[PDB]
RNA sequence: GCCCUGAAAAUGGAUGGCGCUCAAGCGUGUUACCUAUACUCUACCGUCAGGGUUGAUGCCCUGACGAGUAGGCAGG
RNA sequence: AAGCUCGUAUCAGUUUUAUGAGUGUAAGAAGUCCUUGUUUGAACGUGGACAUUUGAAUGAAGAGCUUUUAGUGGGCCAUUUUUGGUAAGCAGAACUGGCGAUGCGGGAUGAACCGAACGUAGAGUUAAGGUGCCGGAAUACACGCUCAUCAGACACCACAAAAGGUGUUAG
RNA sequence: GGAAUACUGCCAGCUGGGACUGAGGACUGCGACGUAAGUCAAGGAUGCUGGCAUAAUGGUUAUAUGCCGCCCGUCUUGAAA
């Protein structure tokens, strides 16, 4: 567990500055005992950059781009597969759709009044 | 659908219909004293003035927007007759950023023929059955500028939920009566 | 120069919709359904009548 | 409004390895099906741990009165909310339909107990088959054999501002 | 009322007309307005836009700069177009033969071009010769070089 | 201590003068930018400043003893 | 639940007034009705925008908009 | 306000998805693959290529960059969180609204209440509030309750001890 | 067991009364009815008829009636206070 400069980390305490809990920032400075984190805080109508110095154990690596990287890999694989075997492939994410019609049978599942 | 419900009842079952894929939404409150997040959602749904209506495709991404703007709109599930009357009477197209009345099939064919839409009935079909080009057709349609309801709102106070004797929220199938009064 | 409502003006209605002539000729707004004699299930009736 | 009675049957959404969930049925008095479905989800969340986002409405059907032109005595067991808790109440209503009795009950609660539709829960509406089980005096006084009563002091509505005769209250 | 998403009555601007009262410049503007409307030529559009510029935005173009432009491959026979003043340069000793169209020529630039063997023409003669800007090369003087 | 509901020593063993040393999060001051002390821990900087103050006090005491 | 008491000064006065008692009071329900510079349709003025055009900073077509102190720009 | 470029460019007081905390971050040319070159692994690349099924929804005609400058800046009220309280009031932080610069309908009357923001007009429909008379609009319909030797038509705070009463009604 | 009716919804069903509006100004378009010639309610009102031809309509002015309307400017959040 070594944090390099530029990594995206989540601030997770194991008392002051309780506002910086659950916030995610970008590492700008690493020492032997402490890690520097850059936080963009909404000040007025414009984001302002603030420098924070944390103990190492109070932050952790952020998994906020894992889905994006895996989706890019899967998209390249699917496009190559459809190039190998010609068929239209839908590569965009979709929202949850309304469900279709269904038949509910009361075979043993006779409705109970409450 | 009628036969499926009759046959499911005859076989001791219950036929659950498919959920509605389309809603019609009408702005019910004015532009004074709106919280900023509902204001932004109303702008994103093109409900910029009172008694403006739009069609919205029902997904998880749009149901939350409707839930956000619940106190300021009345929405529901439009029927074919409601959609046909709305498009025939108050149907206007957005051509070169201009509000152009749909008085001939030539306008619709010239602006939507690349999607396979040749007539006002093709446009109505794409609205009622949410087709592959619903986004393009619905955005081509200018937001409907409805009047106040001809027989009134039916309630003494509008700004309660439709469940609680007010007007706002999801009134489902009764949006047809409300919109045909307002059209 | 002036918008005319197809729901009122028959000429504008026929201009926009060539099938309105067939609709009116066949009286498709008052189409009769075939009469079927399907009967509901006793379990459905008992569930409906149950307290 | 003028109430209707519905049955609403719902269930949890089917999942893998838990197929065909149990169906739950309620009898709901409401002015329309939107209100009926809302009340069903309210009561289902209050009793079971089932949410509207987690379940679905299998069926909703209007129940008609079996004999709407027969006079009946109804015992209505209701439960209303208070800060100390929920309190029972038993009323007896003479009418020709369950929906008519329920509407009379809601009006009586609004008049007397200052209660509202959202706070009143209808626990049971049950017809009294035998008159010997009726135990409210305001209902029992109308079960007398050969019941006759007059209507003294009849007030006749006038369509005109001025009348040319002194009115009579005879009946 | 309406909750406006954008400002109301916003002027696009885009420099519709020149600020000058020169009648001949206005005649040239009228001619190239007709050309840019009726020819669908990007050259005519560019020339019409350039005719609307101010003096500090129309810096002079030197004959040495014109010669360097003609030094390109395939451009030795092209017509150089400068919407502005063509000035003289004594730092260049060898000038090629070419046709230059410009609003104004200094006496030195005109003498140098004519001595090299070409001709100095006006923008309306250019419009007659090449109505769509065929075989043309538009030169613009340096902006940031002045301070 | 206001943030808690406890009485703490203000110096010495578990004193309140050394709470910044163990604080979980410290904001880096803007004035440290443009200096070579930007990358240094503010806790270590405050420890160095405190030790310098202690040594200054010791030097003043030795000066008083010399005089 | 409703009603009475549950503290009051000081010119003569206030559910806005008159007055109202199976209300014109209180709770609830169902309708009909009244009317804002709001909404819908139409005309007209101006502004802005998009097109067309061999008195052309003119003419023609089309669409949308119009609160305002300090202040700015423009035409008179 | 001036110039340069771009304009399926740039995006967004919004949702969704993934991942965190109990509202933060991420969602593609500031990409990706093959070929093993720099100091068996991390991190830097030589040469080739895949497009308008180029990587969620909805909206969007203007966006980015260089210059250029008039008027102004410690205010009141309210909501929502958080810390500490008082006889009672409250006092300190953070976000968001309303008002000054703003008329119109209603609340009899009015800085912060309800509705709604304003070109000149006609017709229609309404919002909030109302329909005994003043006063435009049902002395409408319906189910109950109440009688006050100054009832009530109200702010839902206080007086208020959920106190007193042989008032009345329902449990 | 066979019906009806209520309620809700649909009709590119028919038909009566009332009000406001008539922008535009050769033709061009999209349609409809007709075998056809042509006709039409289809890219904005025409046809017929009467009275008067002047203070009659209208304008101005003096007032009356219904409702609305606080005295301007300046300075302070705010000003009837
Ligand atoms: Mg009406
Ligand atoms: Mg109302
Ligand atoms: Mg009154
Ligand atoms: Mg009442
Ligand atoms: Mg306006
Ligand atoms: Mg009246
Ligand atoms: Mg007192
Ligand atoms: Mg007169
Ligand atoms: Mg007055």
């Amino acid at each position: 567990k070594v944090y390099k400069v530029g990594d995206i980390v989540d601030i997770k305490a194991n008392m002051p500055h309780k506002f910086y809990q659950g916030k995610t920032g970008v590492v700008y400075n690493v020492t032997k005992s402490s890690v520097g984190v850059i936080i963009n805080k909404m000040v007025g109508n414009r984001y302002l950059e603030k420098r924070l110095n944390l103990r190492v154990e109070h932050i952790k690596h952020s998994k906020c781009r894992q889905e994006f990287l895996e989706r890019v890999k899967a998209n390249a694989a699917k496009r190559a597969e459809a190039k190998a075997q010609g068929v239209a492939v839908q590569l965009k994410r979709q929202p949850a759709q309304p469900r279709e019609s269904r038949i509910v049978s009361t075979e043993g599942n006779v409705p109970q009044t409450l | 659908i009628i036969q499926a419900k009759r046959d499911a009842k005859a076989a001791g079952s219950y036929y659950v219909e498919a959920q509605h894929k389309l809603v019609f939404v009408v702005r019910i409150k004015g532009i004074n004293k709106i919280p900023p997040k509902p204001r932004k959602v109303l702008q994103l749904l093109r409900l910029t003035r009172i008694n403006s209506g739009t069609f919205v495709k029902v997904t998880k991404a749009t149901l939350e927007l409707l839930k956000l703007i619940e106190p300021y709109v009345a929405y529901g599930y439009p029927s074919y007759s409601t959609i046909r009357q709305l498009v025939y009477k108050r149907g206007f197209g957005k051509i070169n950023k201009q509000r152009v009345p749909l008085s001939d099939n030539a306008i619709i064919e010239a602006n939507l023929g690349k999607y396979g839409i040749l007539s006002i009935d093709d446009l109505i079909h794409e609205i009622i059955t949410v087709g592959p080009h619903f986004k393009q057709a619905n955005n081509f349609l200018w937001p409907f500028k409805l009047s106040n309801p001809s027989g009134g709102w039916g309630v003494p106070r509008k700004f309660k939920h439709f469940i609680q004797g007010g007007s706002f929220g999801n009134r489902e199938e009764f949006i047809n009566k409300l919109v045909k009064s307002m059209n | 120069v002036l918008k005319k409502n197809p729901l009122k003006n028959k000429q504008v209605l026929l201009r926009l919709n060539p099938y309105a002539k067939v609709f009116a000729a066949e009286k498709l707004g008052s189409k009769k359904a075939e009469k079927t004699g399907t009967k509901p299930a006793a379990v459905f009736t008992e569930t409906l009548k149950h307290d | 409004a003028h109430f209707k009675e519905y049955q609403v049957i719902g269930r949890r959404l089917p999942t893998e390895s838990v197929p065909e969930p149990k169906l739950f049925r309620m009898r709901i008095f409401a002015s329309n099906e939107v209100i009926a479905k809302s009340r069903y989800w309210y009561f289902l969340q209050k009793l079971h741990k089932v949410k509207k986002a987690s379940g679905e409405i299998v069926s909703i059907n209007q129940i008609n009165e079996a004999h709407p032109t027969k006079v009946k005595n109804f015992g209505v067991w209701v439960r209303y909310d208070s800060r100390s808790g929920t309190h029972n109440m038993y009323k007896e209503i003479r009418d020709v339909s369950r929906v008519a009795a329920v509407e009379t009950l809601y009006q009586d609660m609004a008049a007397r107990h200052r209660a509202r539709f959202r706070s009143i829960h209808i626990l049971k509406v049950a017809e009294i088959e035998k008159t010997a089980d009726v135990k409210r005096q305001y209902v029992k006084q109308f079960l007398t054999k050969d019941l006759k009563f007059p209507l003294p002091h009849r007030v006749q509505k006038s369509t005109k501002t001025f009348s040319y005769k002194r009115p009579s209250t005879f009946y | 009322g309406i909750d406006h998403t954008s400002k109301q009555h916003k002027r696009s601007g885009h420099r519709t007309a020149p600020k000058s009262d020169n009648v001949y410049l206005k005649l040239l503007v009228k001619l190239y307005t007709f050309l840019a409307r009726r020819t669908d030529a990007p050259f005519n559009k560019v020339v019409l836009k350039a005719l609307f510029l101010s003096k500090i935005n129309r810096p002079p173009v030197s004959v040495s700069r014109i010669a360097r432009a003609l030094k390109q491959e395939g451009a030795a026979n092209k017509t150089v177009v400068v919407v502005g003043t063509v000035t003289d340069d004594a730092r260049i000793f060898e000038f090629p033969k070419t046709t230059v169209a410009a609003l104004r020529f200094t006496a030195g630039a005109r003498a140098k071009i004519v001595k090299a063997g070409g001709e100095c023409i006006t923008l309306d003669q250019l419009a007659v010769r090449a109505p769509k800007g065929q075989n043309t090369l538009i030169l613009r003087g340096p902006r940031n070089s002045r301070e | 201590d206001e943030a808690s509901g406890e009485w703490v020593p203000k110096w010495g063993y578990k004193g309140a003068n050394k709470k910044l040393d163990d604080q979980w999060l410290v904001e880096v001051d803007d004035k440290v930018k443009g200096t070579d002390n930007e990358l240094i821990d503010p806790r270590t900087l405050n420890r160095a400043e405190r030790k310098r103050l202690v040594k200054k006090n010791e030097k003043q005491q030795r000066r008083n003893m010399k005089n």
